[PDB]
RNA sequence: GGUCAAGUGAAGAAGCGCAUACGGUGGAUGCCUUGGCAGUCAGAGGCGAUGAAAGACGUGGUAGCCUGCGAAAAGCUUCGGGGAGUCGGCAAACAGACUUUGAUCCGGAGAUCUCUGAAUGGGGGAACCCACCUAGGAUAACCUAGGUAUCUUGUACUGAAUCCAUAGGUGCAAGAGGCGAACCAGGGGAACUGAAACAUCUAAGUACCCUGAGGAAAAGAAAUCAACCGAGAUUCCCUUAGUAGUGGCGAGCGAACGGGGAUUAGCCCUUAAGCUUCAUUGAUUUUAGCGGAACGCUCUGGAAAGUGCGGCCAUAGUGGGUGAUAGCCCCGUACGCGAAAGGAUCUUUGAAGUGAAAUCGAGUAGGACGGAGCACGAGAAACUUUGUCUGAACAUGGGGGGACCAUCCUCCAAGGCUAAAUACUACUGACUGACCGAUAGUGAACCAGUACCGUGAGGGAAAGGCGAAAAGAACCCCGGAGAGGGGAGUGAAAUAGAACCUGAAACCGUAUGCGUACAAGCAGUGGGAGCCUACUUGUUAGGUGACUGCGUACCUUUUGUAUAAUGGGUCAGCGACUUAUAUUCAGUGGCAAGCUUAACCGUAUAGGGUAGGCGUAGCGAAAGCGAGUCUUAAUAGGGCGUU
RNA sequence: AACCCACUCCCGUUGAAAAGGUAGGGGAUGACUUGUGGAUCGGAGUGAAAGGCUAAUCAAGCUCGGAGAUAGCUGGUUCUC
RNA sequence: GGGGCUCAAACCACACACCGAAGCUGCGGGUGUCACGGUGACGCGGUAGAGGAGCGUUCUGUAAGCCUGUGAAGGUGAGUUGAGAAGCUUGCUGGAGGUAUCAGAAGUGCGAAUGCUGACAUGAGUAACGACAAUGGGUGUGAAAAACACCCACGCCGAAAGACCAAGGGUUCCUGCGCAACGUUAAUCGACGCAGGGUUAGUCGGUUCCUAAGGCGAGGCUGAAAAGCGUAGUCGAU
RNA sequence: UUAAAAACACAGCACUCUGCAAACACGAAAGUGGACGUAUAGGGUGUGACGCCUGCCCGGUGCCGGAAGGUUAAUUGAUGG
RNA sequence: CUUGUCGGGUAAGUUCCGACCUGCACGAAUGGCGUAACGAUGGCGGCGCUGUCUCCACCCGAGACUCAGUGAAAUUGAAAUCGCUGUGAAGAUGCAGUGUAUCCGCGGCUAGACGGAAAGACCCCGUGAACCUUUACUGUAGCUUUGCACUGGACUUUGA
RNA sequence: UUGACUGCGAGACAGACACGUCGAGCAGGUACGAAAGUAGGUCUUAGUGAUCCGGUGGUUCUGUAUGGAAGGGCCAUCGCU
């Protein structure tokens, strides 16, 4: 904190409680006692113990009744109402959309859309396979998840 | 994640200046002050429910000395043929004839005086 | 019904206490934000004698101060954009004007550019004073435009002691000078502190001062390591490893070999890669802009974006603000387009210079004395470097392999140039935040490095919020043609009235109820009459508390405090166990005789990367041997270890 | 006498004043007093020498840095069961 | 301890009764450990300190959710619920935001540090109002005159308490209009606020000419660097 | 800015150093002061007008002179291992 | 030791002046003993003079006091803030017993509130700090000795 | 005559640690006695100083390319009012 060099006041006559400098904690434009730097928030989480959480989400959607399984999914040229109507046929509002590779055509739709996520296998994270209310994906996603899970 | 205590620190303050209401000076209406007569006065409420037991056994006692004097017997020697006798009523029963229903006190210190005791 | 005597004793408060209700002061709290802080991705990494950074004075219709400009002075000329308002802000009014024949406004280029300041014609107390020379023009007591610092390099003329020529002297050309937060390479170089004292040592080659260069710098192509197998310039990261060493062998300091990565590159002294500047071949960016989809009815309301019903757009749906919460109201957003003219980068292929030291390295290698550097403090002390003094050989020669010798191995010093990977941000742009929200965040949200303080260097504040919209209160009355009020008006709301959101506490008042003038002390607590209020009309609620039992504050420090031991006038706000890296134990999980990755790649929290670390075997100082091993003459005994 | 100084008493001590005032007192042509301009300074200056003075600060000035020096010493350390 | 006490209310023996604690018992609750499968028995003073379990505050996810102009946060009363930190419901004020539940992160809880900043008390309407030269009337103006202006009359200085240069200051100078703040009281007055005006040189003082102490100093000599000294010279009044 | 004195200075006295590029002092050095002086001068030290005087000790420590002899540095490198 | 002893001065003299010598512990340029003049210098004694005093009295101005105006300060845990004798962190307004006493100002005085002011300066402690001294330890500027370098010729003496 | 022996050592006493005290018995070699046997100093309890550093005698250890050496390790032992 800028100032703050030299002595307020001498140690000893005048009275007053003992200073050192006015930029001080006790006082009020002084410093912070256990100021932050910036800093890593970051874990360490094994690779295998990272690998059975995902075995054990997956395996609470098929019991939840939250996973679905379709034969392919794809839109042809991007329109976010095609996408749209697709989705109602399925009855999914809600939903996250695992691929084994995300289409041009299928992201640029679902992109503006408010509920709907379309993501990778690998690019499937804990976190959004628990958020979403229902998990759509394909024959293909699923033979690839048993590849990467064992 | 800066916090702020102007909220918590005056609903605080607010909780121990109500039970010093009635207080006199600034034991009412400064906090430093009516903290500590709040504590005083919580110490003296526990000390003084044991001494209101005392208190009221010994007007109880005395009432029943001046009610066995007009009949002729003292505290000690009413007592002492209660026992004798078989009756067990309290003090606080006793003490409540000496007072209302002096009829009947007369025939308890009557049948204690029997006893011989 | 009188008189006397005795007994008893309501009301009457100068002022105080408690409770409640209204105020005042005051500025907390809540909400808010034009201000800050920390990152990520880019940019471009300098400005200056063509006069810089920093300023003084001036400049407008009207006073001051900010912001722009510079006597051509909130501007002049040209291109390019657009498409209707404009004459900058605090900060308003009154005036004068400008223009769809294209203005204010934005961008490229040009012109002007006072005085001070490296300040450079000479001096000076910065913003002042005094000049000389050339050319042109006026006749009076000048004007206009150019020149006149110093040093270095080059060149021309010239010329002392002194004969020749040297020093020296003038005239021209080119360059330099000063400023800047950090990064880089060098010169000089502390102390507090730690070692629980202190000298060697540490702190530390840090802080600080000084000198050069660049957008990066430095270093770089083996007289290098290895070990009889090989590697192959320099720089940076992760390990080896807190190991080998070093050390008043104290406190401490601290490698390398060998591996895993980022980057990929070498070329010359029989003259080369490269670099710089001009001229041309193409490409791409940057300095401004243009288009940019889709909504109605109804209720409450001052005002719908909120309620209820029904739709539409989506490569655009958690943006900002519009009278309360908007994908479809506005500006935007995704996505497409766009440059008269400047800047930049990469690309051709031409010239010029440079690289450049000539010719393979001599006062050099080596040595002696005294110091520095190597993790290494003289130590068995190798290697580099040099202040003083010396001093080789010439490829059948020389240097290293940690005292030294022999044998082997590997290199060729005393001449040069080289990109990338790496360091930093004073400065510009965009995005982001389990950052702050006016005692916080920059010292600085507000005309802040200001006011103020100091001779000076220097130090260094306080201070945000009416309302949706000024609709900012016409008019009447009191008052000094006041200050301040009472009405009336505006507004949804003036106890939102300009010291204006909300408006707490300390502190100060007015009103009502009860208590208080024969009474002794931490002011309460237990019991408790009487009175007042409300209403459920008394086993109720609320306010007071006559009288009475008990009762010497809080914190700290102590064997011990009511202590006449410390601290506090009170209120409000702020104010003290944190973070990073290495570890040990416990709990809780994943794998399991195996577990786990680090740097770094990467589609970027996935996946790869198993170099490395720990475990599966110990004993011994070690060579070494191994379910054993050490001691020992000993398979004896004993120590440690083993199902 | 002016001017320079500061021996005594008293007042003042929250002062009219962070060193004064009223009464008295010493020198007063000299080793005098004084204006303007200048020179010497921090382990240094200057000193008819009191460790005096160097901007109300001197047994080593002020200011900014090392720097949040060190403190086996005092003080403080915030919700509940 | 006091009042008071003498065949005692003193002392010495014996006897019976009663009072007396948070001790023990009775009744109703809460908790720790152990045993058994909710009951039993046996505990529950406490500083330094160890162990266990929780409340509340700000931010992130849950949450493009839910609540809210038929009224959010905040402020101020009342009632009510837990063993506690505390929770909940409401009247008034306010006028736009808040965050159930379960998790995750902390600038996470003040009465003290002769603590820091702002506001306000007590002393107290008390000390003091700054040289003890000195004031008294009349008139005027004015909302209002002890203090302003004028007149009459007293006092004080006069080697100054009168004039004038220099330094220093910088509009304080004069006029018109004013009195909120400033003036240790009031003020119509003012070195105060607003607005105008005011400084005229061949001879006065500077500048220009010359030098003193001293400064700077081309070349120069010296020095790790910065730099020191100094010649020609050119600045510098007192 | 609580001590004005018996404290400091002083004229006079004495000792000692210095031959000039002086001793001495400030300066990494150039240089400057001493001094544009020259032993009747300059520096340091003590005493302190004037009068009468200033006694004994050279063992210690210092200073001056001597140089015979003992020890005695870098340097040198016989000899031995 | 000591107010030594003797003499003078006073009614009375631990001070003063003159001597004695038993100099705890004078002494000759850190000078010895004298000395005219001088000193806001130290000690003692007289004359004059007096409110210095016995012993204070009266008077005059400026405050203090009252009225009008303006308007501080240190201090402060909170106060419904008596005496005495005991007790007690050992000297009590606040504890115990007891005695006194209606409630509130103003002018005065300072006995107490271990009164206010300044984290005691005396004393001790800290493996604290500064500055000063020296034949404390370790260094070092300056001064000085010798070897080598800048650094040469000749003659002579002299050791290997 | 050399048991004031060499390697150990079951088990104890003391004790914060570092240290200290006693010791049967086994293996090697001994000395006295005819032999059973006794002898790991002295009737017992004081006569003592850690680590670092440096020196001396040994050593089937190590020894910075290799063979050696220097240096280091191990055992014994010297230098501290
Ligand atoms: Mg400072
Ligand atoms: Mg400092
Ligand atoms: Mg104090
Ligand atoms: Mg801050
Ligand atoms: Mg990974
Ligand atoms: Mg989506
Ligand atoms: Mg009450
Ligand atoms: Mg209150
Ligand atoms: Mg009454
Ligand atoms: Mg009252
Ligand atoms: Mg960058
Ligand atoms: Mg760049
Ligand atoms: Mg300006
Ligand atoms: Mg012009
Ligand atoms: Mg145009
Ligand atoms: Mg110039
Ligand atoms: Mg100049
Ligand atoms: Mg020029
Ligand atoms: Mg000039
Ligand atoms: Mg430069
Ligand atoms: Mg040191
Ligand atoms: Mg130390
Ligand atoms: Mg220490
Ligand atoms: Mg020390
Ligand atoms: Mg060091
Ligand atoms: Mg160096
Ligand atoms: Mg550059
Ligand atoms: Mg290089
Ligand atoms: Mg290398
Ligand atoms: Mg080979
Ligand atoms: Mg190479
Ligand atoms: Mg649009
Ligand atoms: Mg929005
Ligand atoms: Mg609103
Ligand atoms: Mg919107
Ligand atoms: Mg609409
Ligand atoms: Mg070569
Ligand atoms: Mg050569
Ligand atoms: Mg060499
Ligand atoms: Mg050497
Ligand atoms: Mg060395
Ligand atoms: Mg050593
Ligand atoms: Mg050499
Ligand atoms: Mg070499
Ligand atoms: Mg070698
Ligand atoms: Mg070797
Ligand atoms: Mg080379
Ligand atoms: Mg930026
Ligand atoms: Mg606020
Ligand atoms: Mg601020
Ligand atoms: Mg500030
Ligand atoms: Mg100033
Ligand atoms: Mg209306
Ligand atoms: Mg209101
Ligand atoms: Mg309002
Ligand atoms: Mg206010
Ligand atoms: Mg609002
Ligand atoms: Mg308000
Ligand atoms: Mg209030
Ligand atoms: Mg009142
Ligand atoms: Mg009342
Ligand atoms: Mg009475
Ligand atoms: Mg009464
Ligand atoms: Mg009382
Ligand atoms: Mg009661
Ligand atoms: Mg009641
Ligand atoms: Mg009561
Ligand atoms: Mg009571
Ligand atoms: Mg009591
Ligand atoms: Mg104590
Ligand atoms: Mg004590
Ligand atoms: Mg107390
Ligand atoms: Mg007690
Ligand atoms: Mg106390
Ligand atoms: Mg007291
Ligand atoms: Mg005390
Ligand atoms: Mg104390
Ligand atoms: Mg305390
Ligand atoms: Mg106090
Ligand atoms: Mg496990
Ligand atoms: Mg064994
Ligand atoms: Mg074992
Ligand atoms: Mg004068
Ligand atoms: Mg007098
Ligand atoms: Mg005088
Ligand atoms: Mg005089
Ligand atoms: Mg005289
Ligand atoms: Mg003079
Ligand atoms: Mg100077
Ligand atoms: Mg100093
Ligand atoms: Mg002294
Ligand atoms: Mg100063
Ligand atoms: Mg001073
Ligand atoms: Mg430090
Ligand atoms: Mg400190
Ligand atoms: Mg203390
Ligand atoms: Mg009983
Ligand atoms: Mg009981
Ligand atoms: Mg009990
Ligand atoms: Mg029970
Ligand atoms: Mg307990
Ligand atoms: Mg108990
Ligand atoms: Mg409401
Ligand atoms: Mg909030
Ligand atoms: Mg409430
Ligand atoms: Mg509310
Ligand atoms: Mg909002
Ligand atoms: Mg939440
Ligand atoms: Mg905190
Ligand atoms: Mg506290
Ligand atoms: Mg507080
Ligand atoms: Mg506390
Ligand atoms: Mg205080
Ligand atoms: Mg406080
Ligand atoms: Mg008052
Ligand atoms: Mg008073
Ligand atoms: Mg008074
Ligand atoms: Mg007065
Ligand atoms: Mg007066
Ligand atoms: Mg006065
Ligand atoms: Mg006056
Ligand atoms: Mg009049
Ligand atoms: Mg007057
Ligand atoms: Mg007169
Ligand atoms: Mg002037
Ligand atoms: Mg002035
Ligand atoms: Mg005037
Ligand atoms: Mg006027
Ligand atoms: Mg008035
Ligand atoms: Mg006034
Ligand atoms: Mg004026
Ligand atoms: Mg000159
Ligand atoms: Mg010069
Ligand atoms: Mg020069
Ligand atoms: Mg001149
Ligand atoms: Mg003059
Ligand atoms: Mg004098
Ligand atoms: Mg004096
Ligand atoms: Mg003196
Ligand atoms: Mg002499
Ligand atoms: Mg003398
Ligand atoms: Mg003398
Ligand atoms: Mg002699
Ligand atoms: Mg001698
Ligand atoms: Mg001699
Ligand atoms: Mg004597
Ligand atoms: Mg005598
Ligand atoms: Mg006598
Ligand atoms: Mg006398
Ligand atoms: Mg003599
Ligand atoms: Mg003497
Ligand atoms: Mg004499
Ligand atoms: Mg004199
Ligand atoms: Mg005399
Ligand atoms: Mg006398
Ligand atoms: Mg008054
Ligand atoms: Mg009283
Ligand atoms: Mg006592
Ligand atoms: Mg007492
Ligand atoms: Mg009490
Ligand atoms: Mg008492
Ligand atoms: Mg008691
Ligand atoms: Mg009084
Ligand atoms: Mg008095
Ligand atoms: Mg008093
Ligand atoms: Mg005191
Ligand atoms: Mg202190
Ligand atoms: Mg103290
Ligand atoms: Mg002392
Ligand atoms: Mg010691
Ligand atoms: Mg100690
Ligand atoms: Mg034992
Ligand atoms: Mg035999
Ligand atoms: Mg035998
Ligand atoms: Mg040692
Ligand atoms: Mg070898
Ligand atoms: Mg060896």
């Amino acid at each position: 904190v800028s100032g703050g060099g030299k002595k307020p006041w001498r140690q000893k006559g005048t009275g007053r409680a003992r200073a050192g400098t006015i930029r001080s904690p006790i006082w009020r434009g002084g410093g912070t006692t256990f100021a932050a730097k910036p800093r890593s928030h970051e874990q360490k989480l094994n690779k295998k113990m990272y690998r059975a959480a995902l075995r054990s989400i997956l395996a609470e959607l098929v019991r939840l009744d939250r996973l679905v399984v379709v034969a392919d999914f794809a839109v042809d040229a991007p329109k976010t109402k095609g996408l749209v109507a697709k989705l109602d046929t399925l009855g999914l509002k809600d939903v996250l959309i695992v691929t084994d590779g995300v289409d041009e055509n299928l992201y640029l739709a679902a992109r503006n859309l408010a509920h709907v996520d379309v993501r990778d296998v690998q690019g499937s994270d804990p976190v959004s396979l628990i958020a979403y209310d229902k998990v759509l994906v394909t024959v293909s996603a699923v033979k690839k998840f048993e590849e990467l899970l064992g | 994640a800066r916090v702020k205590r102007g909220v918590i620190a005056r609903r605080r303050h607010k909780k121990i200046l109500k039970l010093a209401k009635g207080y006199y000076g600034a034991r009412s209406r400064v906090f430093r002050v009516a903290k500590q007569a709040v504590i005083k006065a919580g110490q003296y409420a526990y000390r003084d429910r044991r001494q209101r037991k005392r208190q009221f056994r010994a007007l109880w006692i005395a009432r029943i000395n001046a009610g066995a004097r007009q009949n002729g017997l003292s505290y000690s020697r009413l007592i002492a043929g209660l026992k004798k006798a078989a009756i067990e009523i309290d003090r606080k029963v006793l003490a409540d004839l000496a007072v209302n229903e002096k009829a009947a006190f007369t025939a308890i210190v009557e049948k204690a005086k029997a006893s011989l005791a």
